[PDB]
């Protein structure tokens, strides 16, 4: 029962995987995340609306200043239903929406509370408002203000189809072979194809050809910061300059450090360079010190900043305050926004310029822009959140404008009249139907093709359509590198199946087991990380400990550490034992002494096995055994013991395209022990195994027989032509 | 090899200056009154081409990287036959393919090129 | 990728040596390419140094300088272009140390004088000391480094020992 | 090796903390600065709520320190005041200020 | 309100870092009345330090934690107090830096880490 594993067990585990997740799980999970959590936060961002009407001083009775406060509360979502022209209300089902050209959607209810404050406007004195009237109907059903209608994706949590059995689907006349994952808009089925994006909060070092004085560039997007190094290699003149937002001329780096709060010159180099012995680092920083030594004053730099604003002739002190506020408000917002976090910003700027200068000293290379680990996929959820935020902002602006208008006439406003509930509904319906992802007024410049009409020609065509990703680069753009297949696509993208013509390589189809992460909070991770022996970045001195690992969380440096091996072992223990959900990625780079933790959304991951060293057998072996496979067979035939049972026991692990840079995988299980030509790989420190190589293929190419005896373009051609065969697209 | 020298008062780097009546070099801080006596006529250095031998880079805890290969060559110091080996980690274009071996036990660095 | 193919004379076509002489006579050679260490050093008193290697070269020219050079001893900059020159690069272009190092360089603007050794020394060390009038202003004379770093850069970049412009390589 | 010493853990009541507001006073220097010699008593400390930075000037004006508030110190520090009985009393930390010397 | 009280500032003061939950639990006002709430134990070699909470406290909190040394020598840190221009008084100079971690021997660690799991699951973004 302690025996090794054979490929039959691999197919057993895959059978469990598809019996648990499904082929369209990504859309459903993104929609559930959006509806349950993000929708509440989008309104809670802008709950309070304020009107401050000062006294017109026309008469004594007009000397009272007024304040109006509007606040929002919970969100309630009903099951989809329709009200006919007669005013009768009945629950809407997909059949009626399809036949009658309706729109599958539901209604949204939000709590609203109002407050009125009145103060006596005494000139020369601060206004002291007092609570007088507060309208809050939380104790009655009239408090739920109807705000709009939201489309519903099939088979999601709210839809009636979620809990339907086979006889339920037949009496309602469903195809049991239908999976959901699409909207019904205007009586036609629509689907949202995943949209590819380049990640943010990651410093990237580039390079330039030299007809121009530019030599290197360091980029970060949080708001953008460019710290450029000018001066050719080997010359005496070295310049390092940063380009801040709303500052045009630009100013050097030592001036930035002086303005930021680090006055002494010796501390600058402790911020930049973390190794005392290296002399080339300081040699390249010498001209910066020489030029920045002339001015020991923040205020000259702040005067530099003040002149370049649109307003001209401002007094010096106001310019000082303005330039002071620019740093904490718009300079690297992804670290912090509130006041007093200057040490973190100074160290992060030092780290960025350190990495730029390291690349400038040929110790490393340019960042690869094609690496699939630096790309995120936007599903229905994020796109809906974007559009909902925009429309809600416009709607609340309109409410404020109308309420001001009715205050001008001294008329009480009905909250059920100030709201134009048609704005949200019309905007969402127009965006989903036309596909132009933007406002109706500015739809010309918005993204297109985001929403497409589902293809039902054959069943495999529906399957292939619900699993498609688009790379929003100009399809006539002559950039060859995004088109070509890249080393990081192993197991996450189908190599065979791609369109032909102008969309070659730009349209991608996932493999059978490449899921996507939903999103999770980073705060508990940071709290635990500081709990288990992490020194904060405030109390970090380079010279006391020059061999300290740096610690990152989603691209913001929080400090250092001294013994990282046990931290990684404990972190992976907790990730494997369910204390943290396995969608979080945790990489360690030994060569540069770095730790990176990612908890964001949009990362493609695939399952893999786990290799551990068994001393009783004297060598390594998988954690999985014949007992687990027997339990899987028992549960499958009984259709308990499921895929999550394997996951929580530390038998499988989800690996993205970034952690893969620091692992070793044995492809066949028998390759882990000490026709065709199969070579015995020299490795002996294996960490994971491939569940099965066949899964590196999509859904289209999983029907060719013996695909490896074929030239690859032939596999591509059949993956194309498999969507034009005639057959039973649905059993109903 | 010129070394930066910081003033003992405000940590600022010391600028050179000359003393004509005694004809001697001094280092002064432009912000305070500190002056210190130069010990050598070597203040600045500007090399052009680097004749640096290729370096293995960071070595600390390199034996726990599981993507690094192995070899059965014998240690020249502790006579152990297990070690890690890798190519030069400096990314110059023209670097040769000369290996570097780090011993497992004594953490001793050596190369496969035994030139006398 | 522009290019240019040159065919040699009928007599020199079959022999490699005249071909290499022509190749040296065509390629563009500049000072920055021929210095393994064109190091900007402090040269407060060029009369004597601490480094033993340049000390041998010192007495060579100090017994080999004319009366005008003896008068101009004070014109030599308080900083030095100390040229450790690579033997291989110098011999590759058939570049004699003295004639090419000094004739054209001093003829161009009478800007930089040199104490230079014969090629037989194990370390080819040149001392490039710029020449300026003593009539320089007091504020000017104080800012030695300010003039000399700039003129040293303009010296490395803008002096052509031999060759024709814009031709990066000849093969 | 199991010999240990005994330090009881005491505290300071609310009546003393009400009129005693604590503030972490941090000086930036590369040298061990002590007020016994480097400060000529008395010292003048004022603010010229966190908008005005702290200013600590000596009687002769030679030693002037300007202190700014550093925020985001997520470590809630504690003060361990030693009493006459050798016990340690806890004092919660309210604010932290960093001082630098005037040029 | 100008002079500094250095008459009793000669004694060295420990610098200890407490965990967030433990520190917040120790900010309780009712327990500030000079009550003896815990004790420390120092090894003969001084490498291992154990903090044991007194039994007078509720059994809902772990009664054992361990301490680790960050810097063997700690310099240029002073502890002050300010009371009612405000009158300031230095308390002393800092001697050692130590950090608190939960003890594995006390099972209550798991419980609070269980609560940590309870913290992890509820909040979402």
């Amino acid at each position: 029962e302690s025996a090794p594993i054979t490929a039959e067990d691999s197919w057993a585990v895959i059978s469990a995987f598809f019996r648990e997740k499904g082929l369209v799980s990504q859309q459903l999970d993104s929609f559930n995340q959006f509806v349950d959590y993000t929708l509440q936060d989008i309104i809670c961002e802008d709950s309070t609306l304020i009107l401050e009407q000062l006294a017109q001083h026309t008469t004594e009775s007009d000397n009272i200043s007024r304040k109006y406060e509007i606040s929002f509360g919970k969100i309630y979502v009903t099951k989809p239903m329709v009200n006919e022209s007669d005013g009768v209300t009945h629950a809407l089902y997909p059949q009626e929406a399809r036949l009658r050209n309706l729109t599958y959607s539901s209604g949204l209810f939000v709590d609203v509370k109002k407050r009125t404050y009145e103060a006596i406007d005494v000139p020369g004195r601060e206004l002291k408002y007092e609570l007088i009237a507060e309208e809050s109907e939380d104790d009655s059903e009239s408090g739920k203000v109807f705000i709009g209608r939201l489309p519903i994706m099939l088979r999601s949590k709210n839809c009636y189809l979620s809990e339907a059995t086979e006889s339920d689907l037949y009496k309602l006349k469903e195809c049991p072979f239908d999976m959901g994952g699409y909207f019904i808009i205007n009586g036609s089925e629509k689907v949202l194809i995943a949209q590819e994006r380049s990640a943010g909060n990651i410093v990237q070092v580039f390079k330039k050809a030299a007809p121009s004085p530019i030599s290197h560039v360091a980029e970060i997007r949080s708001s953008t910061l460019q710290v450029k190094l000018y001066g050719r290699e080997g010359s005496s003149a070295r310049t390092i300059k940063a380009t801040l937002p709303y500052i045009k001329q630009d100013i050097p780096i030592v001036i930035i450090f002086r303005a930021l709060g680090i006055i002494p010159d010796g501390e600058i180099l402790e911020h930049i360079c973390y190794d005392v012995n290296d002399w080339q680092m300081l040699e390249m920083l010498k001209p910066c010190v020489e030029d920045g030594f002339v001015i020991q004053d923040r205020e000259t730099a702040l005067d530099f900043i003040g002149r370049r604003g649109t307003a001209l002739g401002i007094k010096k002190e106001k310019r000082i305050q303005y330039a002071k506020d620019i740093l904490q408000k718009e300079f690297l917002p992804h670290i912090t926004q509130l006041e007093g976090f200057e040490s973190r910003k100074a160290f992060f700027l030092g780290y960025m310029i350190n990495r730029l200068l390291l690349c400038a000293l040929d110790r490393k290379d340019q960042d690869d822009r094609d690496h699939f680990g630096k790309k995120r996929l936007d599903l229905a959820g994020p796109l809906l959140a974007q559009l909902f935020k925009t429309l809600f902002k416009k709607l609340t602006k309109d409410i404020f404008r109308y309420m001001q208008r009715t205050v001008e006439e001294a008329h009480d406003f009905n909250m059920k009249l100030a709201i134009n509930a048609k704005t949200i509904t019309s905007g969402l319906k127009y965006a989903l139907a036309t596909g132009n992802w933007g406002e109706q007024k500015k739809a010309m410049s918005s993204r297109a093709g985001v929403s497409q009409v589902l293809n039902r020609y054959t069943y495999s065509s529906t399957l292939s359509h619900l699993r498609r990703t688009n790379t929003p680069i100009g399809r006539d753009g002559k950039l060859a590198k995004p088109r070509q297949l890249h080393n990081t696509h192993w197991g996450l993208v189908c190599p065979a199946e791609t369109p032909e013509g102008q969309a070659c390589g730009l349209v991608k189809n996932l493999s059978l087991m490449s899921c996507i992460s939903v999103g999770t909070d980073p705060m508990p991770i940071i709290t635990f990380l500081s709990e288990w022996g992490m020194e904060p970045l405030e109390d970090y001195v380079p010279h006391q400990s020059p061999d300290a690992t740096r610690v990152f969380v989603n691209g913001v440096w929080h400090g250092v550490h001294r013994n990282p091996a046990r931290l990684m072992e404990t972190l992976r223990t907790l990730r494997r034992k369910g204390d943290i959900n396995p969608e979080v990625s945790m990489i360690r780079d030994i060569r540069e002494k770095e730790l990176k933790i990612f908890t964001d959304a949009g990362r493609v991951y695939r399952p893999l096995f786990i290799v551990e060293d068994d001393e009783s057998l004297g060598h390594k072996e998988l954690k999985v055994r014949k007992g687990h496979i027997a339990k899987l067979m028992a549960t499958e035939y009984q259709d308990e013991y499921t895929w999550s049972s394997l996951l929580n026991e530390g038998l499988v692990e989800y690996i993205d395209a970034e952690e893969e840079e620091s692992i070793l995988i044995a492809m066949q299980p028998e390759d882990l022990e000490p026709k065709r030509i199969r070579v015995s790989h020299h490795a002996t420190t294996f960490t994971h195994c491939e569940i099965h190589p066949s899964m590196i293929l999509g859904v289209a190419a999983s029907i060719i027989p013996f695909p490896d005896h074929n030239q690859s373009p032939r596999n591509t051609y059949q993956s194309a032509m498999g969507k034009q065969a005639m057959g039973v697209f649905l059993t109903n | 090899m010129t070394t930066f020298r910081f003033c003992r008062d405000c940590n600022n780097m010391l600028y050179p200056r000359e003393d004509k009546e005694n004809n001697r070099l001094l280092f002064e801080c432009r912000t305070c009154s500190y002056v210190e006596e130069a010990g050598s006529p070597l203040v600045y250095r500007h090399e052009l081409i680097t004749n640096i031998g290729e370096t293995a880079g960071v070595v600390q805890d390199i034996g726990s990287d599981p993507t690094l290969p192995r070899s059965d060559r014998e240690c020249p110091k502790c006579h152990s036959r297990e070690n890690v080996f890798f190519q030069s980690q400096q990314r110059r274009k023209d670097t040769s393919m000369v290996l570097f071996f780090v011993c497992l036990s004594c953490s001793h660095i050596f190369t496969s090129d035994q030139k006398n | 990728t522009p290019s240019l193919t040159v065919y040699l004379e009928p007599g020199h076509a079959a022999d490699q040596e005249q071909a290499k002489l022509i190749r040296s006579a065509i390629e563009h050679t500049t000072l920055k390419s021929v210095t393994i260490a064109s190091e900007i050093y402090y040269d407060p008193d060029p009369r004597s140094t601490v480094i033993p290697e340049d000390e041998e070269i010192i007495q060579l020219h100090f017994s080999l300088l004319d009366e005008e050079a003896e008068q101009s001893f004070d014109q030599q900059s308080p900083w030095l272009l100390r040229l450790e020159l690579d033997r291989a690069a110098m011999n590759d272009k058939d570049l004699t140390m003295g004639q090419v190092g000094e004739r054209i360089k001093q003829t161009f603007k009478n800007d930089l004088f040199v104490i230079w050794s014969e090629d037989n020394d194990e370390k080819l060390i040149i001392r490039c000391r710029v020449v300026r009038p003593k009539s320089l202003d007091a504020e000017t004379e104080a800012e030695e480094d300010h003039m000399l770093k700039k003129i040293e850069n303009t010296m490395l970049e803008n002096i052509t020992l031999r060759g024709v412009e814009n031709i990066e390589r000849v093969v | 090796p199991n010999e240990y010493n005994e330090f009881p853990l005491r505290a300071i009541p609310k009546e003393d903390l009400e009129n005693m507001r604590t503030h972490l006073l941090k000086f930036q220097s590369k040298k061990k600065i002590n007020p016994v010699t480097d400060f000529h008593l008395p010292v003048r400390l004022h603010r010229k709520e966190e908008f005005y930075p702290w200013v600590m000037e000596d009687f002769d004006g030679y030693n002037t320190w300007v202190g700014s508030y550093e925020a985001g110190n997520s470590d809630s520090y504690v003060l361990l005041s030693v009493e006459d009985d050798g016990s340690f009393t806890m004092i919660p930390a309210d604010k932290v200020y960093k001082f630098t010397a005037r040029n | 309100s100008l002079d500094l009280d250095l008459e009793r500032s000669n004694r060295q003061v420990w610098l200890v870092r407490l965990p967030m939950f433990l520190a917040e639990k120790w900010r309780d006002r009712n327990n500030l009345h000079g009550q003896e709430l815990g004790k420390i134990r120092i090894n003969k070699d001084g490498s291992k330090i154990t903090l044991l909470l007194n039994e007078n406290d509720n059994d809902s909190i772990p009664h054992e934690y361990d301490l680790e040394l960050t810097k063997k020598v700690v310099e240029n840190e002073y502890v002050f107090t300010e009371q009612n221009p405000k009158k300031t008084a230095i308390v002393g100079t800092v001697c050692h830096e130590c950090q608190v971690m939960p003890s594995m021997n006390d099972p209550n660690y798991h419980k609070i880490v269980e609560q940590r799991r309870n913290i992890v699951k509820l909040n979402n973004k």
